[PDB]
RNA sequence: CCAACUUCUUAGAGGGACAAGUGGCGUUCAGCCACCCGAGAUUGAGCAAUAACAGGUCUGUGAUGCCCUUAGAUGUCCGGGGCUGCACGCGCGCUACACUGACUGGCUCAGCGUGUGCCUACCCUACGCCGGCAGGCGCGGGUAACCCGUUGAACCCCAUUCGUGAUGGGGAUCGGGGAUUGCAAUUAUUCCCCAUGAACGAGGAAUUCCCAGUAAGUGCGGGUCAUAAGCUUGCGUUGAUUAAG
């Protein structure tokens, strides 16, 4: 019936968003996004190539849970367990430009607003397909 | 001006009060001097000594 | 580590000496005859106090105690 | 020679021994009669009650 | 009645021993759906005996530090090894679980502090909780040891060790070297 | 729209070590949830028997008449179903203190008491603080003597 | 998708002047290339445009040559400037990745460089101590006797 | 300890100052009598500005 | 002398700068709520400061 | 006591598909030291013995995949 | 008043547990061992006697005796260097020896606490925009249950790759570059990037600490702090194997 996004499965809910993105070829991919190792705590590149839009599928979708993220909001909820080889293991903030770069171009996406305050939402045009297939992959499940 | 934090108010006071315990005790050792106690107002402050020979103060 | 200290045993045995026409073999009645009665500086040594009172009330109903 | 591994449930546990505390003795009874009845000792933790199999059946006591 | 993991109810497990009836818990009483519980077990003496046995070798398989809190990690070794047992034998894994409790359990030791004749010199007998904490001891360690250089899963070297020990072949680390105890314990008996 | 019976509800917490958990239940038609997303999709899934337990051994049809739903704050990702797991259950069971009779609440008591007692029992160990020569509360720095 | 094995196959291959291995894939049998790193192997290939999950000796000699050809001269596939060894060199002020005995060349010749004109961490090469300011009293035993 | 030597003590000093809040739609001049009401050295009182 | 550089040295940041405010020590000393304290007779006044232990 | 072999010859991919649907238990671990093949194929090639349909999947975890031989009668 | 209330949160008061109740033992003494009820049937720490030690500290102190030195001064300031030098020996510790793991990506949980200064310059950081990264700017908030901050902590959980190989384990050593703190970074402050890729396969004699939210794993925050934690002092998280002698 009515199947929001919180009763469905969101490890693989973002699965279905990115091949989303990835099939309806309107983001703004920046020209370095093969070379990033993505935030400084790890020290190979990306496995999947198209990492671009499964970065970017997660990246609204916690914008969805929690207005007003911003850039540094969104590197403290992606960063890790940095390895300080023989020093003992530490917590370190994401990528900022990686960060900042999926935000504008899910703007180009009319999927994120701007706020009154600092930070970022999603405009009802934003939400109301990640409802639309967050019920296909809730069909999906069945099906 | 601009005031500082509430923490920092008590251990200032209390820094306050320790510092001219110790000079009243060097001064007033002669003269019986057994203490001091402290009132802070938003107008003149109180301090009374607790001096045993109130005479030679 | 039950094992009550002098300063219970002895103002209990004055309770009962003294106050046994008002106690009985019930623990929360005498804890609030012992604090209308005596001067118990905290809590914990009343009710330890009035423990060792009701187990002299099944004591001293069975024989002659140092009574 | 060959002995069934006998079975046998305890009686009065009779305090720790063993220089160490570790050993402990248990009087066991041979679960087809109580009249039969050696005293013997186990390692670890008894409950008074219960069964216990001997692999051999006699061999001795704790006396000097 | 209960199907711990889901499935493979406890009705069809009967312990052979009557020497283990009363400190083995696979009864309906201490039979739940998975063994993650608050514990509480080590207060009073003598209650980790009704502490199912599906706990107690889950609890004993976190061992070397590195995987020493990790209850939710064992937890799951437990539960895909039932599942590579149930399909090598077709029994319930709780049966053949508990006949590995019952054949790894020693029945004699030897205890001295003095002279030591082999190490240890005066033979003595088990009570029947330290031979389930050494089957539970023996299982998980001959699991560990023989999975640190290989190919092999800790699930299936852990399924093919109890299954291995509750035939009874001293091919299972818990066997081959239970033996050695009753060998040390005849040998100065 | 409150046009018959507002507020027959109660709201019943639980906890483990610091992870509170108050599930607020109403009347209703049977749907269980925390922090708006349903029990089945739930963040460990190791441990999913032992979140949706009380409605197993009570039964999922009988008791369908209330809506509970949970919100947790604090703790870890293991002290967070356990917190609702003993909400959940002592919510139904003062639920029925308060709308049915105590006859029924004893009648799935028996059920919540003889089956592990920690569904309706606050587990009271907690935090037990570090001391000033070791490493954590009990253990000590190694000592060295030549 | 390699149900058996195509044809050939390469036992080793044969790069610049190391026989890397031919069971490994590609992203970590061109490690063995001193200056090809764990990091620099992944970019290469990502510029080569291959299928990163192939083995080694499954490549063809177009691929093999297309993927030396990238390592060889970075500067041009659009691999960015802080991501090679020799950034702005002491000798040329140029930028270059180095993976050969060339590398083990102008890894020595800033050694004899600063041995050259006695500065003290050249001094510390001619010896047999530590360069980055480590400690000496009690550790780094076993590189002396 | 004043030197070095001993065997590793320390002492855990604390203070735990309170703090209270009340709310008045008084008229804003009977304050300075409500402050005038006691001396009482432990407290630290404070009058808010009455712009609201 | 020579007021230019007698004391030129920049006592700014640094332990060359803190010292006790009772006491007049650069060492151990407690920066911490604006105390600026020495370690060693911070323990003197901490009762008259008001730092209760314990009990 | 050492090197295994990636990538099938004929002589173990015939192997293969003539007995290893056929045995009870069946995971990547095992046909990585009954065969001479090291593993990481064994996770390839039984990936797609279950696309076929010769065995059934069972459990499917990260750290262990668990299949099993298929219904004979 | 274009709503009520205190469960959750924060306190304040008062309550509550006493070995009380029930068996069993014991001189039917002190008490002990079991249960039932109950949140709890020993929470954890602080203070801590008499008499001492040739214990440590005059380098903490305008506590101080005596001796020494006092202007080519053992006072004090400035500059440089040193306290980091290494054939070796010992003690705390950190990271490891892998597949119960390392990757790469998804996914979800904290608590203790700290913050702009009289001298004293410099604080915590939201957001936005530049940068591949450390970082750089513009723009706010916060003297604090008002802002950072619903502190989206790691471990763990879920999928991916890797396959027992000193390997994608381990990351020492070392070259080149890039930023920040600073009056100044050389004998590398720290951080970033690329590359280099050493021992190390669970450790002899011996030895330490610990019995429940404990050991251990795992991060976070105070102290030091212009720049800075492999230390220390606290905090939560996951959570036991053995024992009641
Ligand atoms: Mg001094
Ligand atoms: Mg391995």
């Amino acid at each position: 019936p009515g199947v929001t996004v919180k009763d469905v499965n969101q490890q693989e809910f973002v699965r279905a968003l990115a091949a989303f993105l990835k099939k309806s070829g309107k983001l703004k991919v920046p020209e370095w996004v093969d070379t990033v190792k993505l935030a400084k705590h790890k020290e190979l590149a990306p496995y999947d190539e198209n990492w671009f839009y499964t970065r970017a599928a997660s990246t609204a979708r916690h914008l969805y849970l929690r207005g007003g993220a911003g850039v540094g909001s969104m590197t403290k909820i992606y960063g890790g367990r940095q390895r300080n080889g023989v020093m003992p293991s530490h917590f370190s903030r994401g990528s900022k430009s990686v960060a900042r770069r999926v935000l504008q171009a899910l703007e180009g996406l009319k999927m994120v607003e701007k706020d009154q305050d600092g930070g970022r939402k999603l405009t009802p045009q934003g939400q109301r397909d990640l409802d639309r297939i967050a019920g296909q992959v809730a069909a999906a499940n069945k099906k | 001006a601009v005031q500082i934090s509430k923490k920092r108010k008590f251990v200032a006071d209390g820094i306050f009060k320790a510092e001219l315990n110790e000079f009243l005790t060097r001064e007033l050792a002669e003269d019986g001097y057994s203490g001091v106690e402290v009132r802070v107002t938003p107008t003149r402050t109180e301090i009374i000594i607790l001096a045993t020979r109130t005479q030679n103060v | 580590g039950r094992v009550r200290t002098k300063t219970v045993k002895k103002a209990a045995r004055v309770i009962i000496e003294k106050y046994y026409t008002r106690l009985g073999n019930d623990f929360h009645t005498n804890k609030r005859v012992c604090e209308e009665i005596a001067i118990i500086p905290s809590k914990k040594l009343r009710n330890k106090i009035a423990g060792y009172v009701t187990h002299l009330m099944k004591r001293i109903q069975r024989g002659p105690v140092r009574g | 020679r060959v002995q069934p591994i006998k079975l046998a449930r305890v009686t009065k546990v009779l305090g720790r021994t063993g220089s160490q505390g570790q050993c402990t003795q248990v009087r066991v009874e041979f679960m087809d009669d109580t009249s039969r009845s050696i005293i013997r000792n186990v390692k670890g933790p008894v409950r008074e009650g219960d069964v216990l199999t001997l692999l051999e059946s006699e061999r001795e006591a704790r006396r000097l | 009645d209960i199907k711990l993991f889901g499935k493979w109810s406890t009705d069809d497990v009967q312990i052979n021993d009557i020497s283990l009836q009363d400190y083995i818990a696979v009864k309906e009483k201490y039979a739940k759906y998975l063994p993650h519980s608050a514990g509480r077990y080590a207060a009073k003496r003598f209650r980790k005996a009704q502490c199912p046995i599906v706990e107690r070798l889950t609890n004993s398989m976190m061992m070397h530090g590195r995987n020493n809190g990790k209850k939710l990690m064992t937890v799951r070794i437990v539960k895909h090894a039932f599942e590579i047992i149930h399909l090598l034998t077709g029994e319930n894994p709780l049966q053949v679980l508990v006949n590995a409790i019952i054949n790894s359990g020693p029945r004699e030791d030897s205890t001295r502090i003095g002279r030591a004749g082999t190490v240890r010199r005066q033979a003595v007998d088990v009570s029947p909780l330290r031979r389930v904490n050494q089957a539970i001891w023996l299982l998980c360690t001959g699991a560990r040891e023989a999975a640190f250089r290989n190919i092999k899963t800790i699930a299936e070297c852990l399924a093919d060790e109890l299954i291995n020990a509750a035939k009874g072949s001293s091919n299972s680390y818990a066997i081959k070297k239970k033996d050695e105890l009753e060998r040390v314990a005849k040998s100065n008996r | 729209m409150p046009s018959k019976g507002p507020l027959q509800s109660v709201q019943v917490f639980g906890r483990k070590k610091t992870a509170t958990a108050v599930a607020h239940c109403k009347r209703g038609n049977g749907l269980i949830k925390v922090n708006g997303r349903p029990l089945e999709m739930i963040e460990p899934r190791t441990l999913q028997y032992k979140l949706l337990e009380p409605v197993l051994l009570l039964g999922k049809e009988r008791f369908a008449g209330v809506d509970i739903r949970v919100r947790v704050k604090g703790g870890g990702h293991v002290a967070q179903i356990y917190a609702i797991r003993q909400s959940i259950s002592k919510a139904l069971v003062a639920y029925y203190q308060k709308y049915v009779d105590e006859a029924s609440k004893k009648e799935i008591k028996d059920i919540l008491i003889q089956y592990d007692r920690t569904l309706l029992v606050a587990d009271p160990r907690r935090c037990e603080s570090k001391k000033f020569g070791g490493p954590g509360a009990r253990a000590r720095y190694q000592k060295s003597y030549r | 998708m390699s149900l058996v094995i195509p044809e050939k196959f390469q036992h080793i291959l044969r790069v610049l002047n190391t026989n890397i291995d031919g069971r490994r894939k590609i992203a970590f049998a061109i490690t063995a290339i001193k200056g090809v790193g764990r990091r620099y192997a992944h970019v290469v290939l990502r510029k080569a445009d291959i299928d990163l999950t192939k083995r080694a000796g499954e490549l063809t000699e177009d691929e093999v040559e297309r993927v030396i050809t990238i390592m060889q001269n970075p500067r041009q596939y659009k691999i960015p400037d802080w991501f090679l060894n020799r950034q702005k060199d002491v000798k040329d002020g140029k930028y270059s990745q180095v993976l050969a005995n060339g590398l083990d060349n102008k890894l020595r010749e800033d050694l004899e460089r600063l041995k050259k004109i006695r500065a003290h961490r050249g001094l510390r090469h001619f010896w047999g101590l530590r360069v980055r300011g480590q400690h000496t009293k009690t550790t780094g035993r076993r590189g002396r006797t | 300890t004043p030197c070095g030597e001993g065997s590793k003590t320390w002492d855990r000093f604390q203070m735990r100052i309170h703090k209270r809040l009340i709310d008045l739609h008084s008229p804003s001049e009977i304050v300075k009598q409500i402050t005038s009401i006691s001396i009482e050295p432990g407290v630290e009182v404070e009058v808010t500005i009455a712009d609201a | 002398g020579h007021q230019q550089l007698y004391w030129s040295h920049p006592r700014k940041f640094g332990q060359g700068s803190r010292s006790c405010r009772v006491c007049s020590n650069r060492h151990g000393l407690i920066r911490k709520y604006g105390l600026n304290m020495c370690r060693q007779c911070f323990r003197q006044y901490a009762k008259d400061i008001g730092f209760i232990k314990l009990d | 006591k050492l090197n295994n072999l990636v990538l099938f010859d004929k002589a173990t991919y015939d192997k293969l598909c003539k007995e290893v649907p056929n045995y009870k238990l069946i995971t990547p671990a095992v046909v990585s030291e009954r065969l001479k093949i090291r593993g990481s194929l064994a996770r390839a090639a039984l990936q797609e013995l279950l696309s076929k349909g010769l065995i059934k999947l069972v459990s499917k975890h990260r750290a262990q995949v668990i299949y099993t031989r298929n219904t004979k009668g």
